[PDB]
């Protein structure tokens, strides 16, 4: 069982007036970080203080406040009038970053839509255009065209909206298989098979594709799509050192090879 | 008495199954995120067949082959459960089940003189990728008991910084200090239970950050060993044997 | 800072419709900060 | 029809905006939440854990060897060992940390942080050294006088490797911005101080022992340090689309 | 009367413990298919169980849950202004193979309208023009022009709106002379008529036509018109054999004879 | 319950799809069927009420019952083995190795048939409906294999005839469940219908 | 999962103007399952 | 009811772990000597070591290769624990421990149909001896699962009468009664505990005693199967894998 228990807070811990002393009994600053504890010094034992009534708040750490705030997941354009969209957070590292940084999480979220008309030259229009997504479960058939018959949508959910309109936005809840999405997976895909591109991907992940169309064509002009995505009633588990070097791969966590992370001084004792 | 003055005792016995360690020089022992390994419950459960618990046949402690702290030396990992994979009957009961679960209790010794110095980092990482590469050779995501060597120690072989790896589980051999460290480890997935031929739950790291000196003319063949033992497993199943 | 007079009604059939929570503690770190066996108080020494 | 008033920011969309919004799946279930250990709350219980600081940042040390603070037999006294700004968001040492990391998620910190350090030359070496805070006002210390006239511990080594020095939160304000940019927000103005380290005594080994030897520095907040207003860690970027 | 009662669960069943059995007695695993009945031998009585407290739910499949969504209807383009749309569900396979899942089912529906305006090309475009769409019931004389007087609609419900404006909606209730709709009739439409083309069709199924125009001529261009439906309160009978044929006509099952449903495989001993 | 399409080979066409082939052996202890478990895949489950409904949904988690009729004249006697192998490898090789995963001997007799419950055995609480490895790898969640053998022989007396067939039936179990609707992947038309 | 505070006020006067049924159970299968006339006991064997 | 008016009914249903036998012509079972398989009292036991019971993962129904029912054939024979040694987990088990103690579920079955007539004898002896040869081949004493064919059957190979073989838990399959025989089998030795690996504490016997024939044109080639399931099982004296 837990052996550890974790009381709640609201406000971080106060600081009490303390005095001197000389003693061979207490010695609070000797300390054995072999242990793999942290140091358990505490302000009150190192020096004289002074009464603090702390009333800072730890609200904006909380895992809700962190994750809380939507992100760009996916930008693209469309090509003779559709989309295709694989579901996953790898393209754009900002989020992908934040979510990494938690080994295991349970979360909702709430995926906004905004999209423009821009032409050849990518430059944007003020064209009003009904478009559709799609949310393609997998297993499900993917539309070829702008026009084929999965578009009727009758089971797959759609959100169908205008570029005149405010952004689409619809939440979705914890859709994994899985009791928790996980952003670290030290296994294979399937089982016959220990191929270096099937290393490191858990499935479960993966909930299907949005495919995007404009309900009908547009002449010589494209539908412009950023989908954002903002996690919700977040519980996480396992905190995890935070990535130290670029992203390079959509799929993977390669990285190039560094002998240093900051930049490099004079000398050790100039600050 | 040492739970009377607050501290702890440098001795330490680990006993399970027909197995015994000793150490009388340890630093604490460390039982990951404060939580012993524990059995599955009814209302996490999924699987529906009643599972095989091997008792004491499964959890005791196993020995790996040695590993030299050369001058070279980069540290050392081993997978989880897959380093154990193919000794005694926990690695029976493993291939011979789709479904695992289980917690482990870590021990790795090396002891050298009061005339030596060097600081070994022995970290359980959780998930811990071996991603340096662009497509991982099986060899270096599943070592085996012999383990494999540390290639990228600074970048913890996963594009992260080694001096953060202290957020998991861990603890130092101070050769000034102690010779050994202990881990005791829960069970960790997103899962109730998983294959342990597909997937790897925790990875032993064994990392020098201050390299292995000494008073010239001692010894310098110094071995690092680890000891590990599988507890509270169980299994789901059950079909002929089959290793990844 | 936070609202003592919020008015929380939800609106939607799922949770997943509902807006952010609002608890955002903090707990004992200890799991995390000192997952030992052995307690060391801060007066004594670590090891002995 | 209720009469109503639409007002400004209607249609509007604000990243950190919290509403009440249709779900795609209505009558979804999910699974259960199972036990897992480990679960964070709030992620102040991470910036708590010692991480070890990139404290020798210089051009002859490269990967691992950057954590280690040489140490080696002297033959002058009250010598300097080392030196760094105590600020755990700015660019240096720290930014590689837990707590640095997190720090740079941030606009604003406050609090008590924890310097650790342990030593890890053989059972035979001996030595004593003074680490200190020195408030801001100045420059660092240029001499250990000068330095010990701060907040300070005296280091004994001995069988308990490791030592704590508590650079205590000592600010004019509840708070202090995370960068010290000069040029455009003149943010100098939150400079924190310096953390030294000089020898005491000296470090005194045996016949024929290393006479160079290591000290690791780890740093981690107290439990009254608190981070405000979130944003985008500088040291995440990309060029093009990842694929 | 009823002599097989139908109890309501939330969750689906639990698994208990089970031990070994050896016995005379019980034979939980032999059964007899030619009953009718299908076997009741139990996980608990086949191999040794444990216990799972399962909280799965049940939702996501109940009649409502299947059938509370849009899917398309009707798809078309004005001629001349207008277009006459007789109301059935027969042109779009999607939505059509659903409800042929039951024998009979009452519900209520909500209609949703999204229009748009297209040039010869068929290419859309950025026009806001305000369109009729009239229900006629049987009976009622159908509008011959975009002008006509029918367009009046004193008494045919109609709703007015904008390529502009968000797409349209209403609900319309179990509007059936039947007590349920019928997704399978095994009968004629009249009496004294046993031709094929009124074979297999229940008149009391279609409830009138759905005529549309823009309100006003647009100019070498015309209205894109596309009409989803969503069932409300499913009440559904007698659950049938899925389709497993393509459909070919819009109001007849008929179908092209197969000799397989699933592709072939080697052999049956190789999975 | 709903009969599984089987025996889906080229020389086998409509009904004759639904017979699982049975005769006198010469040998022992060989195989007689072999078939993934997994409802919502393409392959004889995919035209079942179960499999129907499966692909209608993205997830699915729960027990499944397969029960077998012997349709041999009441002469024609026989024991076969059915048995259910969990993931982790390919389809058992041999009896030997396909009897040590969950099983049941079956006996013809009076009862005229017997139900393998192929029970849900799986690391999560559910899993995905398709198996489409190419985009979305979902391999991991392949389910198994269910496979039969001859137990002893199938035997006759003089005359009679030396082959009989076996209906394989399907169906969930009272833990069954489905989760995320989708549009079921067989219906489709490349044009309005008229 | 579903909300325990949902807000369920019709605005509308005819029912059909509702929002969807929230109600979602299932029943014993038994008169698709099981229609028979005597009963089979799992125990037993079906004929005899 | 069977058990209302006296009888004992032909169908049968066996169930330990995730395997399941069934049969419709069974002539009810036999406990030897009364007795169900039990574990070891704390007042018999010698070894001291926690003993390992890993449960359903051994206590299962193992099939063995078939035997055929030749014109020529004279009876075949099983030795127990010896023919299971190298199955499943109970085999493996049994290899890594010096000790084992354990009962079984025996299930015998020969169909053919009412156009054959024949009768078999399957007797579970307890250390039945192979002692018909000076010095017995280890090949005939210990034949593994294949199991061994009869060479002596009017002398049991061991000396003694055939038709006294009935002294020993046993049933007959009568092709006009009945196609299957089913034993329940107790531990039996003069010891708590003893080694699997070196001594076969019950011999399973199938043995023709009135030919096979059958009216002409009917199926000839009629296999006789055996199903054996551990009961009740536990080792003690953990070590490396070893085998005969
Ligand atoms: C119909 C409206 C469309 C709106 C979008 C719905 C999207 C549904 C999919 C949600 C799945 C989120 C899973 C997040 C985890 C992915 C992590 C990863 O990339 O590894
Ligand atoms: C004035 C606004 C117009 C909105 C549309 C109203 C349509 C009214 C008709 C509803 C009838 C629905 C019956 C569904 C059954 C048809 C089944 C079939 O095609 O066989
Ligand atoms: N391919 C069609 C034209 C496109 C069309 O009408 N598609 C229909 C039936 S295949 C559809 O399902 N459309 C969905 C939509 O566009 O909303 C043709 O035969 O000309
Ligand atoms: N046909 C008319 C022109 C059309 C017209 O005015 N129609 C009238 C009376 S017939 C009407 O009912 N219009 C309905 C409408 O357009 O809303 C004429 O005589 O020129
Ligand atoms: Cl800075
Ligand atoms: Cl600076
Ligand atoms: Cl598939
Ligand atoms: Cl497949
Ligand atoms: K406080
Ligand atoms: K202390
Ligand atoms: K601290
Ligand atoms: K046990
Ligand atoms: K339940
Ligand atoms: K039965
Ligand atoms: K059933
Ligand atoms: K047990």
């Amino acid at each position: 069982g837990q052996v550890i228990k974790s009381a709640v807070r609201s406000t971080v811990e106060n600081t009490v007036q303390s005095t001197h002393s000389i003693t061979t009994e207490a010695t609070p600053a000797l300390q054995a970080a072999e242990t793999g504890a942290t140091s358990n010094a505490s302000d009150e034992s190192m020096i004289e203080t002074r009464n603090v009534v702390n009333t800072h708040g730890v609200a904006e750490t909380s895992l809700e406040a962190f994750y809380g705030r939507a992100g760009l997941v996916a930008m693209f354009s469309t090509d003779g009038g559709i989309y295709r969209w694989y579901i996953n957070f790898g393209e754009y590292v900002q989020l992908r970053a934040k979510l990494e940084l938690l080994t295991y999480a349970r979360f909702d979220m709430e995926f906004t839509i905004v999209a423009q008309v821009v032409n050849a030259q990518s430059k944007v229009q003020d064209f009003n255009v009904d478009y559709q997504v799609m949310f393609v479960p997998p297993g499900a058939s993917v539309p070829e065209n702008q026009d084929s018959y999965q578009w009727q949508s009758s089971c797959n959910p759609s959100v169908i909206s205008n570029t005149g309109l405010p952004p689409a936005r619809v939440s979705v809840p914890f859709m994994s298989s899985a009791n928790a999405y996980s952003f670290s997976y030290d296994g294979y895909t399937q089982f016959g098979d220990t191929s270096g591109s099937s290393y490191g991907i858990v499935p479960s992940n993966y909930l299907g594709m949005l495919v995007v169309r404009t309900c009908e064509d547009l002449d010589g002009t494209r539908l412009r799509v950023r989908v954002y995505a903002k996690p919700k009633h977040v519980k996480g588990w396992i905190p995890r050192s935070p990535r130290m070097t670029p992203y390079k791969s959509r799929y993977t966590g390669v990285y190039t090879d560094t002998t240093k992370f900051c930049a490099n001084r004079a000398r050790i004792t100039t600050a | 008495s040492a739970e009377a003055c607050g501290y702890s005792d440098r001795v330490a016995q680990l006993t399970l199954g027909n197995s015994t360690i000793t150490t009388q020089e340890a630093a604490n022992i460390v039982v990951g995120y404060g939580r012993w390994p524990t059995s599955l419950r009814d209302t996490d459960a999924t699987a529906v067949d009643k599972p095989t618990q091997p008792g004491v046949s499964a959890e005791r402690f196993y020995t790996l082959p040695s590993v030299q702290w050369t001058n070279s030396f980069k540290g050392h990992y081993w997978k989880l459960p897959d380093a154990l994979s193919e000794l005694g009957l926990f690695g029976q009961n493993l291939q011979f089940h789709y479904l695992y679960r289980g917690g482990w209790v870590i021990h790795v010794q090396c002891n050298a003189t009061k005339f030596h110095q060097g600081t070994l980092l022995v970290v359980a990482t959780p998930e811990h990728k071996i991603q340096s590469a662009e497509s991982p050779a099986f060899a270096r995501t599943n070592p085996g008991e012999q383990g494999a060597a540390y290639q990228f120690p600074f970048t913890f072989e996963d594009g992260t910084a080694l001096g953060n790896a202290l957020i998991y589980p861990h603890q130092w051999v101070n050769l000034r200090t102690n010779n050994s460290a202990t881990l005791v480890l829960p069970y960790v997935n997103a899962l109730p239970m998983d294959s342990g031929i597909r997937h790897n739950n925790w990875t032993l790291s064994v990392i020098p950050i201050v390299p292995l000196e000494y008073a010239a003319g001692a010894t310098t063949y110094v071995p690092i060993t680890v000891t590990i033992a599988p507890m509270c497993t169980e299994y789901n199943g059950l079909r002929a044997a089959v290793t990844q | 800072g936070s609202n003592i007079h919020y008015t929380n009604i939800n609106y939607y059939e799922n949770a997943a419709s509902n807006s952010l929570n609002k608890q955002d503690f903090t707990q004992d770190p200890e799991k995390f900060t000192r997952p030992v066996v052995d307690v060391m108080k801060e007066a004594a020494v670590p090891l002995k | 029809g209720i009469p109503t008033l639409y007002t400004p920011g209607s249609g509007q969309f604000l990243t950190t905006d919290d509403f009440q919004t249709p779900c795609m799946l209505p009558k979804f279930q999910p699974t259960p939440v199972i036990d897992i250990p480990g679960e964070v709350k709030n992620f102040l219980e991470v910036v708590q854990v010692e991480s070890l600081v990139e404290i020798n940042n210089v051009e002859s040390a490269e990967g691992v060897a950057r954590y280690r603070i040489p140490l080696n037999v002297q033959d002058a006294m009250d010598g300097q060992i080392m030196a760094l700004r105590v600020d755990p968001g700015i660019d240096g040492p720290m930014q590689s940390t837990l707590l640095g990391v997190f720090t740079r998620y941030y606009a604003q910190w406050s609090g008590s942080l924890d310097f650790t350090f342990m030593f890890c030359g053989t059972f035979m070496t001996t030595g004593k050294v003074i680490i200190a805070y020195t408030p801001p006002g100045g420059d660092q210390p240029t001499n250990r006088r000068q330095a010990m006239l701060g907040t300070h511990v005296v280091w004994d080594f001995g069988l308990q490797s490791s030592i704590t020095l508590v650079v205590p939160w000592i600010s004019s304000g509840h708070f202090r911005g995370t960068t010290l940019e000069n040029t455009i927000y003149k943010y100098r103005y939150y400079e924190a101080g310096y953390i030294t380290m000089w020898y005491q005594t000296n470090m005194v080994v045996p016949p024929n022992f290393p006479t160079t030897a290591s000290i690791l520095m780890f740093v981690a907040a107290q439990p009254n340090f608190s981070l405000r207003i979130l944003k985008d860690r500088p040291d995440i970027s990309q060029e093009g689309a990842l694929q």
